DNA sequence: TTTTTTTTTTTTTTTTTTTTTTTGA
């Protein structure tokens, strides 16, 4: 991850500098060209995300929205114990509701979820850990290489 | 968005030293 | 042209009648002495205050509300010595808007704050003292006693501060041969009460009775202290209150300590004070001394005009007005429903009505997907202030919660207060500064025509508009006018720092469908020729601290953007013109609500005005030093550190994007006289304007107007003031008919008036 | 069936300028 004004001198072109307008989270490719050339591509726009069941998360706070949902996050980051997440907006958590079903059992029916998608992985430490952890997150121990590497086939 | 680039990070390994504790 | 004829014929009586008003000398004997406002301090109760007469004169400007009553006030300003003020900062900027569109007008500010109104006196108690008025017929020194007794609180506490700060200041320029007219320029910082005593207060039904007495009282005070040539000359104040009579009213709240049940009850305004009063009306002789305003400008109706008269004037309600405002009721279940209506400002004649109506709108706008955004508000209240509170009160026994069960309206503007959507209070101990802290959301919509109700700092990061719109600023510098001709060079900084980092903008419309590739070779063909007689090349910007760098330096950027618009304009005809222009001096990026100005240099600090239609943007943090003025107050000055605290940004009329500062508010009401600093409200203070009071409509006109109306408390007075704030009665929607269902009216100051439009000596102005 | 309890305004002293990012058990 790194900070937008951190790098302000570095005049990137666009993309590159909105990913990381509060903290961005950045894929680097280390690596050699045929000729022995150091590489260091750095990828940009991966994001680390979870699942929450859509019911469950609208009935145990109310997020009649996957924003409202975002904002209980954030007023969580804001309560957090240690001043960590400053700042922190209802933009950094970008939520969408997916239509996946849980691997465990054969019985199981798919669900709606709320596909959470958090920069900065950190985050996503504490909002699986700390965020009402009541609730069933799924997959918010998946790291953005994880991220990376499969949501790209190939 | 406004992006103007006319409007980077540092390096944290020793490229100088002028003082150090000599032990030998 | 034709439209000022009358005002400018008319208002020349009032003129040749204020001018022998404040030039008419009293007795040696009459004039309040210094030895009065001595022994005024060293009474501690109001009950052996010495019945004691201040000399005064009035002369009233009543006439419809946007009855254009300001002309008049702006012939006397310009051709009078006076001291303009307003009821309320709305209206004291509202007359300064008013009064600087044709000449120039002195900062105009508050009555109250111009006879010395301060923080701690917001909260005090102001009707404790009882008085058995030995009258009927009231004299005039018991009506004062009555008026300096209400505001005993505050009466003594203005005179000990004015009095025991000591001498100098005029003493001193008088004896120059033993030149007063020159001695508030020489010495500033002077009370503006101290250079006239024509003293005008508009929209003065706002105010309460106990305030005229205290005017002319204060006026006394600064005049005694500071030995005026005014004092010297025997002269006596003239209060020019214009206002509505019949459209305003003022309200007292009392707030009991043990039952925690705040109280607000009727009261007599200045202006019904002064039309009401057999003993006012006879030492004022408000009969050579009233001017009526009689005509409504704004409106264009007919039927609409002739329901105001039947309404303002009290005459009867004919069958007529009845099927008339017939054609406005629209059923109950319309208004409330956020899907009709959309833009119509909403009234209800409940606070509580109004906080349920913004939440419903807030869940359709969230469930149907502006942006439903939640913003963090809190509240700091103090351990040893609700156990000293608590002790003080004969109850011991009271919960924090119930402590902000009704003391959150008593803890911060009250209309924006009580007229907010919020979460549930998190009262939680944050005793590291020896404090309790409380933690709430008042949930706003994103992208409205929201008003500032505070006092703002505002901060300019850039403008938000099109290339047309930006070479229209810098061609009129009607931005400069705006910050004041005393410290332009500030302006034309900003300006100059914005034109040398928005040269970005061009190029990306450079990439724009639709174009020939020698359309856009001839662009940068053009860009070209025009760098030949300046692309962003390498500019040198920035100028010293000197007058003729920003008419220098400033002036070539000023011809070289107005060039640069006009340039492309002709190149791309309006489609260049319509372009959206985004200037910044930082990397701006504003993604859904948050924004990131990065960091601020503060470029150019000015100050938000409450009048000014904003529109809200998003809240970013980018901490800025300017609005982080915190120096009790240090003790939440170190958790805002902590916690890092929200700027609201707003964007103006002209599109250009504003952070502003928080908002600070205390608590100090007591029984015990003992008033002490117990809680502070940290919040943002803004307005939605989508919906509000009744009694609070009647400060500003709105566009479009649906009222709820309450059966059973119905009142003609607030009918008429809920109809009355908008122009034409198209766009007018109401719950019932008020005419048509039962409403208590009270025609009582309506006769007056009709008794006032049939004297000879009563000047009316069509 | 009684049955409520509505609304407001004021709270100044100025205009630039030291940045930080593993924590828990």
């Amino acid at each position: 991850v790194e900070h937008a004004y951190g790098m302000r001198a570095a005049q990137f072109h666009a993309r590159f500098m909105d990913a990381i307008t509060p903290t961005g989270t950045v894929i680097t490719l280390l690596g050699l060209t045929p000729e022995g050339h150091r590489v260091a591509v750095h990828v940009y726009g991966t994001r680390q995300y979870f699942y929450m069941n859509k019911e469950e998360v609208d009935r145990h706070l109310q997020c009649r929205a996957p924003r409202d949902l975002c904002e209980r996050m954030a007023a969580a980051l804001r309560e957090s114990p240690g001043a960590s997440f400053r700042g922190i907006s209802a933009d950094h958590f970008e939520a969408e509701v997916v239509e996946r079903t849980d691997v465990y059992y054969y019985e199981t029916r798919p669900a709606l979820f709320y596909r959470v998608y958090v920069r900065s992985g950190r985050v996503l430490s504490y909002l699986c850990d700390n965020f009402c952890p009541a609730i069933k997150k799924y997959e918010g121990g998946v790291d953005a290489t994880t991220r990376f590497i499969l949501d790209n086939p190939g | 968005n406004f992006y103007n680039p006319y409007l980077t990070q540092r390096h944290t390994y020793y490229s100088e030293c002028d003082e150090f504790r000599f032990i030998a | 042209a034709f439209l000022n004829f009358t005002s400018m014929h008319g208002v020349q009586p009032i003129l040749k009648r204020i001018r022998e008003l404040s030039q008419q000398q009293l007795d040696g004997a009459q004039v309040p002495h210094l030895q009065w406002f001595r022994d005024v301090a060293a009474l501690e109760s109001p009950a052996g205050l010495p019945l004691r007469e201040f000399p005064f004169a009035v002369y009233l400007i009543t006439g419809n509300a946007g009855s254009g009553k300001s002309t008049c006030v702006q012939t006397i300003n310009e051709v009078l010595d006076c001291v303009v003020t307003g009821a309320t900062r709305i209206a004291a900027q509202n007359m300064y808007a008013k009064l600087s569109g044709a000449f120039l007008s002195r900062p105009i500010n508050t009555i109250f704050h111009e006879f010395g109104f301060r923080g701690n006196h917001v909260q005090a108690q102001l009707g404790q003292y009882p008085y058995t008025l030995t009258s009927n017929p009231a004299s005039l020194e018991d009506l004062q006693r009555r008026d300096l007794t209400y505001y005993w609180e505050v009466i003594l506490d203005l005179t000990k501060r004015a009095l025991a700060a000591s001498r100098n200041e005029f003493r001193a320029l008088a004896a120059l041969e033993r030149l007063t007219r020159l001695a508030p320029a020489t010495h500033g910082a002077l009370p503006a009460f101290t250079r006239s005593n024509v003293i005008v207060i508009d929209e003065a039904g706002l105010l309460g009775r106990h305030l005229l007495t205290a005017v002319v009282y204060c006026w006394w005070m600064i005049n005694a202290l500071y030995h005026t040539p005014q004092y010297a000359a025997r002269l006596r104040p003239v209060l020019v209150c214009v206002g509505s009579p019949t459209q305003t009213a003022s309200l007292e709240s009392t707030f009991e300590h043990q039952k925690l049940r705040c109280s607000v009850r009727q009261s007599e305004n200045v202006l019904t004070y002064l039309i009401c009063n057999r003993t006012l009306r006879e030492y004022a002789r408000l009969s050579y001394s009233w001017a009526i305003f009689i005509n409504n400008k704004r409106c264009v109706e007919h039927e609409f005009g002739n329901l105001m008269k039947v309404l303002e004037y009290g005459l009867p309600i004919t069958e007529e007005h009845m099927q008339f405002v017939d054609r406005f009721v629209v059923p109950e279940n319309y208004i409330t429903n956020p899907a009709n209506l959309p833009g119509w400002t909403r009234l209800f004649s409940s606070h509580k009505e109004v906080s349920a109506y913004m939440a419903k709108l807030h869940a359709y706008l969230k469930v149907t997907r502006f942006v439903v955004f939640t913003l963090p508000v809190l509240t700091f209240v103090s351990v040893k202030e609700f156990d000293e509170y608590r002790r003080l009160t004969h109850q011991p026994g009271l919960t924090i919660e119930k402590w902000l069960t009704a003391n959150a309206s008593r803890i911060t503007n009250y209309s924006q207060s009580q007229d907010q959507d919020a979460g549930h209070m998190r009262c939680e101990v944050h005793s590291k500064q020896q404090l309790v802290v409380a933690r709430n959301d008042v949930t706003y919509v994103l992208n409205s025509q929201i008003a500032v109700t505070a006092r703002l700092r505002k901060l300019v990061f850039g403008f938000s508009g099109t290339f047309r719109a930006f070479e229209a600023v810098l061609r009129d510098d009607s931005f400069v006018k705006t910050q004041g001709e005393t410290s332009v060079e500030f302006a034309y900084r900003f300006l100059s720092r914005l034109i040398f980092s928005g040269l970005i903008s061009f190029y990306n419309f450079l990439q724009r469908p639709g174009l020939d590739a020698t359309q856009r070779t001839l662009a940068y063909a053009r860009m070209g020729e025009l760098t030949a007689e300046i692309f962003y090349c390498h500019y040198t910007p920035g100028e010293p601290e000197t007058t003729a760098a920003v008419h220098t330096q400033f002036a070539l950027l000023k011809r070289a953007f107005l060039g640069r618009f006009r340039i492309l304009q002709e190149l791309f005809g309006e489609a260049f013109e319509v372009a959206p222009f985004s200037t910044y001096v930082d990397n701006v990026i504003f993604r859904g609500c948050e924004m990131l100005t990065g960091s601020p240099r503060g470029g150019l600090m000015s100050v938000a005005l409450q009048t000014d239609n904003y529109t809200l943007m998003g809240y970013t943090y980018a901490r800025v030093f300017a609005f982080a003025d915190e120096l009790a107050t240090a003790n939440v000055a170190e958790l805002l550190e902590e916690a890092p605290l929200p700027y609201v940004v707003l964007r103006d009329q002209h599109g250009f994007m504003s952070v502003v500062n928080t908002n600070i508010s205390e608590f100090v009401e007591s029984i015990d006289s003992t008033e002490l600093a117990m809680a502070i409200n940290a919040d943002y203070g803004i307005s939605s304007k989508l919906a509000m009071t009744i009694t609070r409509s009647q400060g500003l006109s709105l566009d479009k107007v649906a009222i709820c109306f309450t059966p059973g408390n119905l009142r003609l007075n607030s009918a008429y003031v809920a109809m009355s704030r908008t122009t034409s009665s198209e766009f007018l929607r109401m719950n019932l008919n008020p005419l048509r269902e039962r409403h208590e009216r009270d025609d009582v100051i309506s006769e007056h008036i009709l008794s006032a439009l049939r004297d000879p000596n009563v000047v009316i102005v069509y």
